[PDB]
């Protein structure tokens, strides 16, 4: 047909930016479009499974999660669960992570299979707040950008954003809406279930909440897949009779699926001009909580800066994490470089970088799961005056007359090789300026030339004054230092792969 | 769940838990459940506190014998501990959880003096990347148990030497009227008796206590003990002969026969078996099921859902194999010079490599990087057994080879492999035995070290155990089929050929010669071929009452064949040699085993029981890995548990013996150094160490190493001396320490530092197997093989031949010094006939042997004779098929070109030889290639071209006789060369 021979050409588009947004769109415009969705996206996964090729199952695998997700209704005589659990049942014996990751779909699924719309109720009632006592969840987005540096398109995102458009009541419906409609299809009434809702006060509101949501939870918690669906049915009908709206369900006359969305997460914003994430605590004045740092090319170190430097300091001071646990987004408007070289379907989705932004933002975190570590050097810095100190930097290092400008001395360093077998040296210089350049490093003599070194550890003469700089700092200077020893070294920053 | 009473060490008494586990619940995660438990239940906490799960081990008893569950990543429902219990209707069973132990004293002490005897510490533990060594250790204690709990106390304390062969023609006629003189010693009372050559010891002494009964004072025997109450004796040697055997089938008296020399025998008392005792074993029994994973049907993926799999088959997986390979670093570049250098991994399977692989070029620095996937075109379920991942670096500007390194893609446990391996390379300064070896170099400090990453993976990849399960051909064919079986073992089968045989694969299992040739075609890369051979050979009745041909189950035993299966039926046929048929082919049975993949195998436990059963065969077997552990570091480990394995059960009497010897070995080492290290102060300084030496508590009773039952006893100090050598030998000579012996002669031995005497102990196990070959015959070409070993480093200890010397000596080239020789050492005629019969009948001999093997062409000076004509070799380090030089057919009455009644009888004796050992081509081709490789094709293709393996009999004995006249026109020439390049 038309409208299938268009989605196979758009799912190539996002398999190879907005791409995958439009993909979305597209096949939102109907619920049947999902259905033929899952069977084009399945097929491509047994093409990988055939021949064994691994940078096109990471993409897939998100794919078939959004989709499922979004999915508002499967029909008994189609069992395309079954065909996508078969298909990912023979990844267990592939390499980490790709078994790793097609467990988590099994589970996925089977979550699905037993109990349909467990996953979609899951989490907009976190993202909302409005759990129930049984099972209480909640997930919190809040943003970081500077409108100083920030251009004001995004800005006007999390203006957006911010902007409180569902209201509990309003969500408390919407979620029952999806509820019944994932389980009998066609045959609710969804325009009978709208209006006889609307006059529900928000008290029943939440206990016919509770009363739903309870039952899907047991529900996955039984053996055979169509018992489980059975008894929810069961369930479910026995929940719309005692409601009031009996009739409004299992109506002979099939109706038209109507595509539910996902409504928008409780999202907030303030000013980061500064970049220690103080405000964070400030903010305050295991349930999830959504950091967005924005980030541009030279706020890219200090980003990092004040990023591990917080992550650390919760590490042992932890104040944040007796509330929530934290999770971080990062947002272009160096760590850049680093993801593009190492997840490429970040790249191609956040990197490129209500409208398209927040929608794409909001599928951004949704649905992201996999950390990342970067790379940190660690620096211990003693004085003359008996005080020592810790610091982190990842740029580089630079001291001496070229570094005052910008904003003799024992060496000692041991370069090793991949193998662990490697070469201390003790080769004390004098220079008139000293440069760390960025994994191992690459040390700067300007007497000039540069050396390959892994760690390295410089001693002062006699109390001689001069000022130190980390990642071309230009407020915290260190000056009149007498010995500085670098060596390579949850909160992480997401990304997709 | 199942469940488990668990025995709790702490109480009023001992006090026990029941536990419920799963099934299919890790061993680890029971020890943990267990400690919850007991700290739930325990009415101390605190001693349940201290402790660990991981100090503690479980106990169980199977009829009476302690088993410990050595192996920790496994499942509960594996353990071969609840299968002996529901057979036997126990549940829940009891497992002791007894706390570990440190070793004591004792303990400690006996494995020190097991260390020096190896000359290598088995509990080292340090250059090993895997536990199979010390899984071997602990599961080769049930073969030695039973066999040390099997034995026979008398006759294993005095080891009779019996064989079963039938007397030869030439010793049929030397027992006149069935008839055979003994000389019974009885302290100064020396008398003959004469019995029936077909009667037992325990009857010889009968008749002995019957006749001399009234003359029985002047004997001297005690009059309480009667004929029971002793045993004869060799006199002068510590060989006893006891049994019930004919008094015709001992090797004594079979040697004496042969020498014309009448059998001296001297009535003693038994030898007490309480001397043999062994100390009680240490550790427990390990679990008997530790090599089995399961079938096909229980390790797969398919049939089960993620809920409950645990273990993923590997004939499961489907995708390519594939490796990483990260790169290179040689600490100091060895030489600076504008060269390349790419790495390759190649996949293999006894020198068969499945597919390659390699990496681009790049410049040769102190540390190379690449970080590079290499994906093979062998599937991941296509991996046999016994796949050998081999790295190899190679250099280039061809290509020169510089290191290389192996790897086991599937361990000892069938479990692929999975992580980050660095392993560093061995250096070569076409293949070798050296070059299939899975030891990595511990030279960690100046050699190169490769990175390999090799995927992981959620679950364990176990390779299942196969499962035993259930019109003539056109004449063409079969006659096609019987030319391929019937070719000699070297000529390979081409792949025609090969679909012959494998398409004809139940036609030829019934024709056992054809096993080398039948399993040589299967394709080993796929895994229904091997699934097929296994349902083929699980009906071989054939093969399991066709008669031995060492030959076939040598050619089994070699490289190619890295099967589980296929060695050990070979192993099974060998289960059937005896003691002097296997004393024969020790050295190449343990030079063999540098070619079993793995450790435990059943070519190592067969060398240790039939050690463990018989002294002789374990004092030889003592000597041949001893000098393996000390000079081959690619196979250090292997052989020093194997010796271990041993020692603990030979005896605390062999035991003392092994140390005696190992030490006087030490001492006369060191003398080595010293004169080497720097003239009649060189004869001098060599008497004050030898006469400190002696003053140096040199035990003052040794068995020979080359001789169990000779025991050399105090130093002789004026004929010792230092031979005009550059590596200036020990000429030592000792005397015998028994009372009884009935000559005063000494006992002569080299001792010799400076080189490699491994080769030296083939070519001459080689010869003394062809002399019993030329015996099968009824033939007596009278080789002289000595004895030799190799010891240690660069050391052997060579045995001294009595009133001989060296030709080059017996012309310091005059062509009629050799016959004038010998007239005057032995004027009288009746001798000098006697004399040059002897020096014919052995001139052939090794006109025919040094030809055969390729070692014909040789200087005059490495050939000697002894006083009785007999000549022989010695000193085994444009081409003439021997050296028969002029003088030597001048001793048989021949000059120019006359024919001497000798002349001929040399011809017809060399002849009817060679013709004798064409009979067993395979044989002398087997023997051979196993000897090169695992010694020092082209090169063996010399063992054809000259055994005559082709042709038939007439083109053969026209053949060798076309030899022996070249020979008689090279005259002296040949042997100019030699001595004109030595002196030059
Ligand atoms: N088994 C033996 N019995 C008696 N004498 C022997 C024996 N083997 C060697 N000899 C004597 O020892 C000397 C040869 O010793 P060996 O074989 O170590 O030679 P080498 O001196 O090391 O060799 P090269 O000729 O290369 O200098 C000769 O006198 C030979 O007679």
């Amino acid at each position: 047909t038309c409208t299938e021979d268009r989605i196979q050409h758009a799912l190539e588009r996002c398999l190879h930016c907005l791409n995958c947004w439009s993909l979305q769109e597209l096949v939102s415009r109907d619920p049947g479009h999902f259905l033929i969705l899952l069977e084009q996206i399945l097929q491509k996964t047994r093409e990988v499974q055939e021949k064994g090729t691994y940078d096109l199952l990471a993409p897939l695998a998100l794919l078939f999660y959004s989709t499922v997700l979004c999915t508002p209704h499967f029909p008994p005589d189609s069992d395309l669960l079954l065909k996508a659990a078969r298909t990912y049942h023979r990844f267990l014996t592939w390499p980490v992570p790709y078994c790793s990751i097609c467990q988590e779909l099994l589970t996925f699924i089977d979550a699905e299979l037993k109990a349909p719309g467990i996953s979609y109720q899951r989490l907009v009632r976190a993202e909302q707040g409005l759990s129930t006592r049984s099972h209480r969840s909640s997930t919190v987005t809040v943003l970081l950008l500077n409108p100083v540096e920030v251009q004001a398109e995004f800005l006007d995102v999390a203006d957006k954003l911010s902007t409180p458009g569902p209201s509990p009541h309003s969500a408390y419906i919407t979620l029952l809406l999806h509820a019944f409609q994932a389980t009998f299809g066609a045959h609710c009434d969804l325009s009978g279930l709208h209006r006889r809702l609307q006059s529900k006060t928000l008290a029943e509101l939440e206990a016919i909440f509770t009363e739903t949501a309870e039952a899907q939870e047991l529900a996955s918690g039984i053996g055979d897949a169509a018992e489980a669906r059975q008894w929810l049915r069961t369930k479910l009908q026995a929940v719309g009779e005692k409601a009031g709206f009996p009739g409004v369900l299992d109506t002979a006359k099939p109706g038209k699926l109507r595509t539910i969305p996902i409504p928008v997460a409780r999202c907030y914003t303030y000013s980061w001009n500064q970049d220690s994430f103080d405000i964070l605590q400030e903010i305050l004045l295991a349930s999830t909580l959504r950091v967005v740092v924005f980030g541009s090319d030279r706020i890219s170190g200090k980003v990092a800066r004040a990023y591990s430097n917080l992550r650390r300091l919760e590490n042992n001071r932890p104040l944040l994490t007796r509330f929530f646990k934290l999770q971080f987004f990062y947002v272009p408007v160096d760590i850049s470089h680093y993801l593009g070289m190492l997840d490429p379907w970040y790249e191609r989705n956040v990197l490129g970088l209500l409208p398209i932004l927040a929608d794409m933002l909001l599928y951004y975190c949704r649905f992201a799961a996999r950390p990342v570590l970067l790379q940190v050097y660690q620096t211990e810095l003693t004085f003359i005056t008996g005080e020592k100190t810790t610091e982190i930097f990842i740029h580089s290092l630079e001291l001496g007359h070229s570094a005052a400008t910008r904003a003799t001395l024992q060496i000692i360093y041991s370069k090793g090789a991949i193998s662990g077998r490697s070469r201390w040296s003790n080769m004390e210089k004098l220079c008139t300026s000293v440069n760390l350049s960025k994994e191992a490093l690459t040390l700067n003599l300007t007497e000039t030339s540069q050396i390959k070194v892994d760690k390295v550890q410089i001693i002062g003469s006699n109390s001689c004054p001069f000022a130190v700089c980390l990642d071309q700092d230009e407020r915290k200077i260190l000056q009149s230092v007498i010995r500085c020893e670098v060596s390579p070294c949850c909160l992480p920053i997401m990304t997709f792969s | 769940l199942i469940p488990i009473e668990f025995v709790l060490p702490t109480s009023k008494t001992p006090e026990t838990a029941l536990l419920h586990v799963a099934g299919h619940g890790n061993v680890e995660q029971m020890k943990a459940q267990v400690w919850l438990r007991a700290l739930e239940t325990s009415v101390s906490a605190d001693f349940y506190h201290r402790l660990g799960p991981d100090h503690f081990l479980l106990l169980y008893q199977k009829k009476g014998q302690w088993y410990e569950i050595y192996d920790k990543y496994q499942v509960v429902q594996t353990l071969d501990c609840l299968r002996y219990w529901k057979v036997l209707h126990r549940s829940p069973g009891q497992i002791h959880v007894v706390q570990r132990h440190a070793p004591s004293e004792e303990t400690l002490a006996f494995q020190r003096q097991l260390n020096a005897l190896i000359g290598y510490d088995v509990t080292d533990v340090s250059n090993v990347h895997d536990d199979e060594l010390e899984f071997t250790r602990r599961r080769l204690v049930t073969p030695r148990m039973a066999e040390v709990a099997g034995r026979d106390p008398k006759l294993y304390a005095m080891h009779p030497w019996v064989t079963s062969k039938p007397l030869p023609e030439y010793l049929l006629k030397k027992i006149t009227n069935n008839c055979v003189f003994i000389v019974i010693h009885r302290s100064t009372t020396s008398q003959t008796i004469k019995v029936s050559a077909d009667d037992t010891p325990g009857t010889i002494l009968q008749s002995f206590f019957t006749k001399m009964a009234k003359k029985k004072s002047l004997m001297d025997i005690p009059e309480s003990q009667n004929e029971r109450d002793f045993v004869l004796r060799v006199c002068g040697r510590d060989e006893y002969l006891v049994g019930e055997t004919p008094i015709k089938n001992f090797q004594w008296v079979r040697q004496c026969l042969k020498n014309g020399e009448e059998i001296h025998l001297v009535l003693d008392t038994p030898p007490d078996p309480a001397l043999d005792e062994v100390r009680k074993e240490e550790w427990p029994l390990v679990d008997d099921c530790t090599g089995v994973t399961g079938y096909h049907e229980q390790l797969t993926i398919h049939g089960k859902d993620h809920e409950s799999v645990f273990t993923v088959s590997l004939w499961d997986c489907d995708r390519k194999f594939r490796v990483k390979i990260r790169g290179i670093d040689i600490p100091v570049l060895p030489r600076t010079a504008d060269l390349t250098v790419f790495v390759e991994a190649n996949i293999q399977y006894g020198q068969q490599v499945l597919c390659q692989r390699r990496t681009s070029p790049k410049p040769f620095t102190e540390e190379v990087l690449w970080n590079v996937w290499l994906e093979f075109s062998i599937k991941i379920k296509d991996l046999p057994k016994g796949a050998l991942l081999n790295l190899q670096i190679y250099c280039g500007k061809k290509a020169q080879l510089l290191y290389y390194v192996n790897l086991l893609l599937i361990d000892h446990r069938f479990l692929l492999r999975h992580g980050e391996y660095v392993l560093h390379m061995w250096q070569l300064s076409s293949f070798n035995a050296d070059k299939l070896t899975s030891a990595t170099n511990p030279d960690k400090e100046n050699s190169m070290s490769i990175s390999i990453l090799l995927d992981n993976y959620c679950h364990p990849i176990a390779l299942p155990k196969h499962r035993p399960t259930p019109a003539e051909m056109p004449n063409q064919l079969r006659k096609q089929l019987e030319a391929i079986i019937a070719t000699d073992p070297l000529n390979p089968l081409t792949a025609e050929d090969k679909e012959l045989l494998w398409h004809f694969r139940y036609e030829s299992l019934k024709d056992p010669k054809a096993y080398p040739k039948l399993f040589s075609s299967v394709k080993w890369g796929q895994q229904e071929i091997v699934a097929k051979t296994y349902q083929l050979l699980a009906k071989r009745e054939v093969w399991d009452q066709s008669a031995l041909d060492v030959g076939l189950t040598m050619q089994l035993l070699d490289c190619n064949f890295s099967d589980e299966n296929v060695r050990a039926i070979a192993v099974q046929k060998l289960e059937s040699l005896e003691d002097d048929d296997v004393l024969h082919y020790l050295l190449q049975l343990v030079q063999a085993v540098k070619f079993e993949p793995y450790h435990d195998s059943a070519l190592a436990r067969f060398l240790l029981k039939r050690g463990l059963r018989n002294k002789r065969i374990g004092h030889f077997l003592f000597w041949f890995l001893r000098s393996e552990i000390a000079q081959s570091r690619h196979y250090q480990q292997r052989f020093a548990v194997i010796l271990e394995a041993y020692l603990r059960g030979c005896g605390t009497a062999m035991l003392h013996d092994f140390t005696q010897q190992v030490q006087v070995i030490d001492m006369l080492q060191k003398v080595t150094i010293d004169i080497k290290s720097l003239s009649s102060q060189v004869i001098s300084q060599l008497k004050q160490k030898l006469e400190n030496l002696q003053n140096l508590n040199l035990p003052q009773s040794f068995r020979v190493p080359y001789d169990p039952g000779l025991k050399a006893g105090a130093l002789v100090i004026e004929k010792c001396k230092v031979m005009a050598s550059k590596k200036k030998p020990l000429w030592l000579e000792f005397k015998c320490a028994d009372p009884t012996a009935l000559s005063n002669e000494t006992i002569g031995i080299i001792f010799k530092h400076g080189d490699d005497l491994r080769q030296d102990m083939l070519i001459l196990q080689i010869l003394r197997i062809m002399e019993s070959i030329w015996e099968t015959e009824s033939l007596d070409l009278c080789l002289l093989p000595y004895g030799c070993i190799s010891t240690g480093d660069k050391i052997g200890m060579i045995e001294i031949v009595k009133d001989a010397t060296t030709i080059a000596k017996i012309q310091q080239f005059k062509d009629e010094v050799l016959s004038h020789w010998l007239k005057e050492k032995c004027p009288i005629e009746e001798k000098f006939q006697a004399a040059v019969e002897r020096f014919v009948y052995s001139c052939a001999g090794y006109c025919v042997a040094t030809f055969v093997l390729g070692i014909g062409d040789r200087h005059n000076d490495n050939i000697m004779i002894s006083e009785t004509g007999n000549l022989f070799h010695i000193d085994f380090g444009e081409r003439v098929p021997f050296v028969l030089t002029p003088d030597f057919l001048f001793v048989m009455g021949t000059s120019g070109k006359k024919t001497s009644l000798h002349f001929q009888k040399f011809q017809d004796v060399c002849v009817k030889a060679y013709l004798a050992l064409r009979h067993h081509t395979n044989l002398l081709i087997i023997l051979f290639s196993m000897m090169l490789m695992t010694g020092m094709k082209e090169d063996i293709e010399y063992i054809r071209d000259a055994l005559t393996v082709g042709k038939s009999e007439e083109d053969a004995k026209k053949y060798f006789l076309d030899q022996i006249e070249v020979c008689r026109d090279k005259g002296w020439t040949v042997q100019f060369n030699w001595f004109l390049h030595l002196v030059l």
